[PDB]
Parts: C-alpha cells; structure tokens; sequence
C-alpha cells in the first residue's frame, strides 16, 4: 500500500524507512527523528530562529537578537512558496511525520515526554516546513558558509598604515593576510589544473 | 574536517575506499543522525547532521559521497552611504533608496519583552552602522536566496548513479563546501562547490567596498570555474580544509590562511607511503592523524640547525634532542592523564615565545593578540574542535623559509637579528619555564594530555541536554565527530559495497519521564574511543537479518 510506512530498526537502533511515495517516505523520517531526538530538535529549532529567551530567560536575549539580525525570514518563506509539489512533499512530509509523534507525546506525557521538557519546564510545539528549512539554514549556512572579518581587516590595515606609513602598511598587510600563497598544499595537483 | 578517497590504482582488495571525518565539535546527544531511506526513488544508508532531509555522509549501493568545509571567499561587506536627514535611505546608483526593515519582539521567560528593528538593503542585512561617517555595513552572501535549493541539491544527489548525474546536483549546492564522490567501478571525484561572486575589476575581497553602485558584483561565476578533479593521476583525494587548487583564494578571515604549513600534509605523507592500501589501512590513518603533533614537522629542522654547535650539557640542545628522538605521535601513559613524551609541551612554550618576539612585535596593539596563539589552546574539557597550526605559526613558517618562501617579507620579523639567535633565546625561555615546573630531568617530565568532552550545550552555547548528560573521554583525538568508511567491490565479500560508521554517544537521546534512558542512548561511546565501527546496512536482506524491531503505520495525506 501507498498509505503504508514500515519502520525497521537495526541492532544499533538505526531506523530504515520503507514507503511508496515522497510524502510517506519523509513522514517516516520525521516520525523516527521525533522518537529519538525531540528535545535536541526542539532546542535546535529555537537556536536557529532566535527563540531561546522565551523558555530560557534573560541570558539569551543578546543571543536571540544576534540570530534574528543575521537573516530575513520572509526571503526563506518565498523560496518555500516557489517549490514544486514533489520538492514541497519532502518538507511537508517531514514536518507532518514529526507532528504525528508530537501529538502522541502531548497526549500521553506520563510516559512519552522527554525528561528534559519537564526539567526545562516547557513542551513541544508543532513544526511546519519553514522550521525544517531553518534547521539546515541556521547550522550549515550560518555555521560554515557565513565567514567574514572584512571590517576587522580594515581596522588592522588602518593601524599598519599609521605605523609603517601608507605603502608599507599595505605591504605588511599582504605579509600577514596574503590573498594567495603558491606554496600552499592543494587537494587538486597542478598537472590537473 | 578531513577526507581521504582512494581509487582503483591505490586500493588493495577493493576498487574504491572512502574515509570521512567531519569535525564539528563533540556533543551529547550525537551531532549526527543515522537513517536508511528505501522508497520513492531513494535507496540510501548513512548519517547526517541534525537529521536534515539529505544525508551528508552515506551511499546508495552505486555511489558514495562525503563533505568537508570549503572556506572560499563568498561573503563581502558593502559600506552603505546614509544621509543625516532623510533617514532609512541609502544612496544607490545615484538615487536615495529606502531600506527594508522589520520589527522584532524578543519574549523573555521571567523578564520584560524586548523589541528591535532589522534593516536590509540590496546588498544584505545591516551589520553595524557608523553614524559619524554615516556608513552602514551590509553583509552580502553569494548564496543569498539559494538556501532552500542547497538543501534540495543535498537530498537529490542521493539518487545519482554516476558522476554526470552527481555533478548536476553539485552545481546547485551554493554554500562553500567540498563534495566527494566514489563508485562501484573504482571512479573517484572531488568538487569545490558553491556560489562565488563575479567581482568588479580591482575589488580587494579582504576589505569592504562602497555600496553606492560601482562596486556591486557583476553576478556569480559559472560552475565550470569551480575547482574539480575526476580520477586524479595520484589515485587519491585528501583534504583537511586546505586549498582546493593552485592560486585559489581563501576566506577573508584574518585568522584563516592557506600557506606552506598545512595539516593536510600529514595525510598525504601516509597515503604516499604505501603503494596500495586496504580498508583496514585506510581506517587506520584515522588513528595516526588523531594523535599526530602538527608543529613537529614544520619547526624541527629550524631547531636542529640552531642547536647544532651547542654542547651536550646545554639544556637548549637537550630539549631539541628529545624532539629528534620523537615521531610526533602522542600516546597516553598508564595513568590516563599524561602524555608519554613532553614534545607538545616543549613546542607549545617555544612557539608562544617565538610569536611574542616576532609576529606579535611587528603588529600594533590590540591586533597583536590575533597572532599570539600557538594552537595548543584547550581548557579542562579539552579543545572544542580540531587542532590546527595557528595563524601566527603559519606566518612564522614563511619567515623561517626566508627566500624559499613566496611571501615577500615587507618587515623582517627577526628585526635584524640572525634567526638562530631568536630561536636560541626562545629555547632558553622554554627551558626556564618547563624546568621550573617539572625539574631538570627531562626523562621524567609527565606532561598533561588533552581530553575530550561530549558537551550538553549545542555549538551555539544553548542547552540540548541536561548538564549531567555531558560525557568525557580521557584521550583527545583530532578526528571526525563521526567517522564513516565505504568500500566498493571488496574481493573479500559477495557484496558489492561495505560501509561502516560510529555515531556517539548513540542513536537515541531519549530519556523517559521517570529517568529511564533508551537502550541506544550510549551503546556507541566505547566504540568511538577505541577506533571501532559498526556495519551500515542497505539491502532488505541485511536489514531483515539484523532487525531488532518493526513498526508499521497506515497514513493518508
Ligand atoms: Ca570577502
């Protein structure tokens, strides 16, 4: 069946999803993630959207403001809105899957609620495709592809010009923060390109 | 984050071997998530950070893939021109253009709520403003508006069956990331992926540009420009966040450089050493590189030359002889707390002293603090990520190369003194410092080993577990957060593919309301520590053969 989602866990607990379509396949994935890592995922959702001070307090206000200032939510929603129905299924499947398991947890919290929700004094909320996309955007795009120190480099360069004069300041800048160094060990051999 | 891919000509008893060690810090519950997906065109196994829809590490029975951070320059800062009068406007292509703005309310548990405004221009969100210059800085990313497409390219690549299909997906990944390929036929490939700006002539990408119009990127460079190799003449692909190719410019971070001193050399040395490598030998490079001191190799020749005319009773000569006798591999003593050899402690003190006399001295305060680190960092919990060669140390390496270095030495870092004299003075400092704490008998120096901590707070500094959930490993290992190995066409099996991984502490982070920990909460922790690994299953018969449970759902959209 097309309605059927079979979940097989191995000897390490690693889940394997058997499904006939995209929505059913990602639903399965979402469901086991909510089983295994709900508190982690929930905290990762608040970290990536700047909503930590709500449940954690005063100490996270600066964190929250810094997260929010580094993105444009509306630009993310517009990319979601432009997806094709097959692409959209992946994200919707996933959020739906998770929600399925959050509903059981919130229905029977005496046995299903992750201990840490009790510790931290809050409960899980339902997810939407925007939430799933923000997990990737916030921890892959902002962690490993958002690197610059250009304003700081300019400050440094200004200090070198005040020390060695204009031309000399610039040549020292190139000794400390060169653009390229032709002796750097490379992944692709020079014969290749 | 390291990777080594071994092709047909270098592989022994297989056609292709892929070993990946993505380095993201050590966390509890695991940074990555193990998952197999069978249906709707997908047939994959692997693990991936934060259970993203697409698997960063894994295989589909035909091809295997992996990644390492790219570090290309894909972000530039635009100095936006504001008017004192007419506010929330900026000058662009001779017109006063209005900024996008949004108000935000920060709700606070047990405190007052707080609201602020976020501003945006054609160039990107505003970072900071200087109302004295009447300048605002907008951060411009080459991947702005391709965030969602990057995620989907990472998902659709799981279905590729060849290089041709695989690179069609690589072309849509817009973040600065290295992508790696291996297949059942022994083919191996590499792509430095990402969206890179087509800059205006004379644009120095290390420093801000005016955002008034003339400095605006021309667009993005085509994918034909992205460094890539397919079936390299060497028979292998190695990376440890080093330069992809000759003359490729790195990130503009002051603290990031691609120079002659690079930790990828440690991997190359080992892969060139044996004509062919088996899977166990390929796995084994994780153990060696985990334990290797990164500075030994770079500065031993320098220290040897400087102490060559010294007497045996000279303590500064003694210290160099200790290092000469050492292979650079750190091993714990029986006590589980100290290192067998004092080499790393010696190099750490020496290098700090050398930096203070050379690089630090040439830079004005407080920019001098950027170059003073030796790269031996740590606290009680050990390093937060990988060990690398510090920026100061890469700059000092070029200086000690003299004229063999391609980097023009505008200021002589040795400030008119012969090199040997600065080296010997730093060695005297080393001896004075270390002898004071450990005594004069270098042979009984019991130096502190670095440790490993699986942190309860995620990389942002936000709790993702209770504080008590924090795990500790005695030996610090400079390796992946997870390690995965894929072996194509073993001669050893009937199976066309073999794959292994380790996801510590475990698969599950579940703790029941009563304090009952899942069965799979920490069953991979000891395996991690002793360089062990678990089998990754793909086919139905393997999955069936190893099943521990089944759950069937009947759902309709
Ligand atoms: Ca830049």
């Amino acid at each position: 069946s097309s309605s059927e989602i079979k979940i097989v866990r191995d000897e390490y607990g690693m889940p394997h999803i058997y499904a006939n379509d995209t929505w059913h396949l990602f639903y399965g994935y979402g469901y086991v993630v909510a089983q295994d890592r709900l508190f982690q995922m929930e905290m990762a959702r608040r970290s990536t959207q700047g909503t930590v001070a709500e449940v954690l307090g005063k100490d996270f206000v600066k964190f929250d403001k810094d997260i929010r200032r580094n993105y444009w939510p509306d630009a993310i929603r517009a990319q979601i809105a432009a997806l094709s129905p097959e692409d959209m299924s992946i994200l919707q499947g996933y959020a739906d899957g998770m929600n399925a398991w959050i509903d059981k947890v919130n229905t029977n919290p005496e046995t299903l609620l992750p201990k840490q929700f009790n510790t931290f004094g809050f409960t899980p909320k339902r997810w939407e495709p925007f939430d799933v996309a923000m997990i990737f955007v916030g921890t892959m795009a902002n962690r490993f592809s958002d690197s610059t120190s250009e304003i700081d480099n300019l400050a440094l360069l200004t200090a070198l010009k005040d020390k060695y004069g204009v031309s000399q300041g610039m040549a020292v800048f190139n000794q400390l923060k060169w653009l390229v160094n032709p002796s750097a060990p490379t992944t692709i051999a020079v014969q290749e390109s | 984050s390291n990777m080594w891919v071994i092709g047909k000509s270098k592989a022994q008893d297989a056609k292709a071997i892929m070993v990946n060690g993505p380095q993201f810090g050590w966390y509890a519950p695991a940074y990555t998530y193990g998952i197999g997906l069978h249906g709707a065109g997908y047939d994959v196994t692997g693990n991936t950070p934060f259970a993203y829809p697409g698997l960063v590490f894994g295989h589909n029975g035909v091809i295997s893939w992996g990644s390492t951070a790219g570090f290309g320059d894909d972000v530039d800062i635009f100095a936006e021109r504001l008017s004192a009068e007419k506010p929330g406007y900026y000058l662009h292509n001779g017109k006063w253009v209005k900024m996008l703005s949004r108000e935000e309310t920060i709700t606070v548990k047990n405190g007052q709520a707080e609201t602020f405004t976020v501003w945006r221009t054609v160039h990107g969100n505003i970072l900071q403003t200087d109302q004295t210059t009447q300048t605002a800085y907008a951060k411009s990313r080459a991947w702005d508006g391709k965030e969602v497409a990057s995620l989907l390219a990472w998902t659709h690549q799981m279905k590729a069956k060849n290089w041709q299909e695989w690179t069609q997906q690589a072309a849509k990944q817009a973040l600065t990331i290295n992508w790696y390929y291996a297949d059942v036929n022994g083919n191996i490939g590499y792509v430095h992926t990402g969206a890179y700006p087509d800059r205006q002539s004379g644009h120095d990408p290390r420093l801000p540009v005016p955002g008034t119009g003339k400095w605006d990127w021309k667009g993005l460079l085509p994918f034909e420009m992205n460094p890539k190799v397919y079936n390299p003449q060497s028979g292998y692909i190695a990376n440890w966040n080093n330069s992809p190719q000759k003359d490729y410019p790195a990130s503009d971070l002051f603290a990031f450089l691609w120079g002659g001193a690079d930790r990828v050399t440690e991997i190359d040395r080992l892969l060139e050493q044996k004509p062919r490598l088996t899977a166990d030998q390929a796995w084994d490079v994780i153990r060696q590189t985990s334990r290797q001191d990164l500075n030994l190799r770079l500065f031993l020749p320098t220290l040897q030359a400087a102490t060559s005319g010294l007497t045996q009773s000279d303590p500064r000569r003694q210290l160099v002889e200790t290092l000469t006798r050492w292979d650079g591999i750190n091993l714990l003593n029986d006590d589980g707390k100290t290192w067998q050899q004092p080499g790393s402690a010696i190099l750490n003190v020496w290098l700090t002293s050398m930096l203070k006399r050379t690089v630090v001295a040439a830079v004005p305060m407080p920019f001098d603090k950027w170059y003073s680190a030796s790269g031996y960092e740590t606290t009680q919990d050990g390093p937060t990520g990988s060990l690398n060669i510090s920026v100061g140390a890469k700059i000092l390496y070029e200086a000690v190369q003299g004229d063999k270095s391609p980097i023009p030495q505008a200021v002589d870092l040795f400030a008119g003194k012969p090199q040997q004299e600065v080296v010997l003075a730093a060695l005297e400092d080393t001896w004075e410092t270390l002898s004071k704490r450990y005594g004069n008998n270098v042979s009984n120096w019991k130096t502190p080993a670095m440790a490993l901590t699986f942190r309860a707070n995620n990389f942002f500094g936000v709790p993702q577990a209770a504080a008590e959930e924090t795990r500790h490993q005695a030996e610090y290992q400079n390796r992946g957060t997870e390690n995965d190995m894929i072996v194509f066409s073993p001669t050893t099996s009937d199976r066309p593919v073999l794959a292994w991984d380790v996801v510590a502490p475990g698969q599950s982070g579940f703790i029941a309301p009563d304090g009952t920990v899942d069965k799979h909460y920490e069953d991979q922790l000891k395996m991690y520590e002793n360089f062990g690994r678990k089998s990754l299953w793909l086919t139905k018969q393997d999955v069936e053969a190893h099943k521990e449970s089944q759950e069937v759902l009947h759902v309709q959209r």
